[PDB]
Formats: C-alpha cells, sequence, structure tokens
C-alpha cells in the first residue's frame, strides 16, 4: 500500500486539502 | 391464516407469510438464516412507533407488538449491536456487507460525524468496493458526479467544486487496485469503527441537579455527555467497571462497582425510550462480557 497506514493516510489527505477553507 | 410481513434490509425487500401465531424468533431466525446470516447477536428486526424505534422482542408474538398492521406489516432488518472489533467479529460475508451499508448511511446522512479526510479516505473505498479495480479507459473522468461520496458538512468546508473532489477520491481510489469487494467494505469500517460517535446511542436525560445532558450507551459501557459535544464524554462508565443499573418510574440509577465512586442518577421522561435503554444496556453488556 504505497500510503503506507491509514494513519499517514488521513494526514496526508487533511494536509492536501488544508490549503481550501 | 397467516398475514404478510415485509422485510427490509439495507440493499433488499423480502416478504413472508407468517402464521398468526408467530413469535419474534420464528420471523427473526427465518430473516437470518434466508441471509445466510450466522452472526445474528448484532441484529434486529426494527419498527418505529411516534418517533422512538422498537425492536421486535423473541419471546413475544409478533402482532402482540403495536407495529401498524396494515398489511404489509413491515419491519427493518438492521445492525442493533455493533462489535468492538470488526475485522475480527464479522465472518460472513453478508454481515460484513450490510454492516458496511448501516454504517456508510450514518456517516453521508451525517447522523456519525467523521472529519474531513476521513470522509475522503473512508469514499475511496466506497467506490473500490462498488466499482472494482480502477480502469481509466473505462472510469473516465465524470463518472462519479451523480455518486454521493461525501456528507455535505465536508463539502461545505472547502472552496472546492464536485470535479475536485471527484478527482481527489479516484487518485485514492486508484491505490486501492487489488482488493476485493469484501477487503474494501471491511476497510471501510476499520476507519468508521475508530470513529468517536460510531456504534453509540444517544439518549437526552437531565441529571438530579436539573441538568441537561445525554447518555450514550455502546458496546464498551454507558457514557455521559453534554448536549453539545456528542463527540468525548465527560464521564464514562465501562460495563466491567458497573455493578448494576436500576430503573423506576422516570429514574435511572447507574452504581459503579467501586462503591466508594459516588452513583450517578438521572432522569428520562419518555418510558418507551427507557425500556429501549435498558434492551441496550442489557444486550451490550451481555455481548461485552461474552467477548471476555
Amino acid at each position: 500500500p504505497k500510503f503506507g497506514t491509514h494513519h499517514k493516510a488521513l494526514q496526508e489527505i487533511r494536509n492536501s486539502l488544508l490549503p481550501f477553507a | 391464516k397467516t398475514f404478510t410481513v415485509r422485510i427490509v434490509t439495507m440493499d433488499a425487500e423480502m416478504e413472508f407469510n407468517c402464521e398468526m401465531k408467530w413469535k419474534g424468533k420464528d420471523l427473526f431466525d427465518l430473516v437470518c438464516r434466508t441471509l445466510g446470516l450466522r452472526e445474528t447477536w448484532f441484529f434486529g428486526l426494527q419498527y418505529t412507533i411516534k418517533d422512538t424505534v422498537a425492536w421486535l422482542k423473541m419471546d413475544k408474538k409478533v402482532l402482540d407488538h403495536d407495529v401498524s398492521k396494515e398489511e404489509p406489516v413491515t419491519f427493518h432488518f438492521l445492525a442493533k449491536f455493533y462489535p468492538e472489533n470488526a475485522e475480527e467479529e464479522l465472518v460472513q460475508e453478508i454481515t460484513q456487507h450490510l454492516f458496511f451499508l448501516q454504517v456508510k448511511k450514518q456517516i453521508l446522512d451525517e447522523k456519525v460525524y467523521c472529519p474531513p479526510e476521513a470522509s475522503v479516505l473512508l469514499a475511496s473505498y466506497a467506490v473500490q468496493a462498488k466499482y472494482g479495480d480502477y480502469d481509466p479507459s473505462v472510469h473516465k473522468r465524470g463518472f462519479l458526479a451523480q455518486e454521493e461520496l461525501l456528507p455535505k458538512r465536508v463539502i461545505n468546508l472547502y472552496q472546492m467544486t464536485p470535479e475536485m473532489w471527484e478527482e481527489r477520491i479516484t487518485a485514492w481510489y486508484a491505490e486501492h487496485r487489488g482488493r476485493a469487494r469484501d477487503e474494501a467494505e471491511m476497510e471501510y469500517l476499520k476507519i468508521a469503527q475508530d470513529l468517536e460517535m460510531y456504534g453509540v446511542n444517544y439518549f437526552t436525560i437531565r441529571n438530579k441537579k436539573g441538568t441537561e445532558l445525554l447518555l450514550g450507551v455502546d458496546a464498551l459501557g454507558l457514557h455521559i455527555y453534554d448536549p453539545e459535544n456528542r463527540l468525548t464524554p465527560k464521564i464514562s462508565f465501562p460495563w466491567n467497571e458497573i455493578r448494576n443499573i436500576s430503573y423506576s418510574d422516570k429514574e435511572f440509577t447507574i452504581k459503579p462497582l467501586d462503591k466508594k465512586i459516588d452513583v450517578f442518577k438521572f432522569n428520562s421522561s419518555k418510558l418507551r425510550v427507557n425500556k429501549l435503554i435498558l434492551q441496550l444496556c442489557i444486550g451490550n453488556h451481555d455481548l461485552f462480557m461474552r467477548r471476555r
């Protein structure tokens, strides 16, 4: 699984979305 | 004679002809056998009388229940209890699948809160389960345009167009190549089960000082919340640290095993609701101990 873990993926997803508000 | 019942599950509809003397067990055991569902203890047959849910009692005649008797008498097959660990306790394929569908709808309907990033990851497993592996030549841009993947709550938090959402979910979708239907649905469940509002039944209550509160009944214990925060309880009583729950009139008392710890009493006005709370306390407590 290239995103590693769910714990990692959730943070990757949150930070890539963070620039929108 | 017989009377017809309609049984509603998350993805199908069934119809049975019941002898007038059928108890809940007759109907319930028949539904589960028809589904090939073996973990029957999680499920029940639900109907709603005046904006309160009720569950079919096993040792009670189907027609002695106050369900609307206008044919077809309708029941909803749903999970009533939730496992502590879905990957380990849900073995049959149909069981995992019906939990997946019951939990996904809770999330899309915003009955179970989930953070924006969790909703994106959950969506990607949801699409993986429905569409199988990703293939860019078949699933062309715009194929999720009318598919409902996210709670309205999260899309109202970002300056993002639907195509941006669909592009983002598709990337995460592609990351799940090789995962079978059941595998994606189980992954969805593993994420959803760690959410704070997952599997908890909420009831509005008042402590003796008259302050309005929420009671949470779930697989791990009893919980007391401030009404504006369903995510994090102020007080928790694990099922193993509880000696008894007594009920009288409109008053509950939670008695801890630790006698020096004060007792917690609270009131609830609706008696139909209080009966439900007790079933949920009794059933959850039973499964908790039997797992130990």
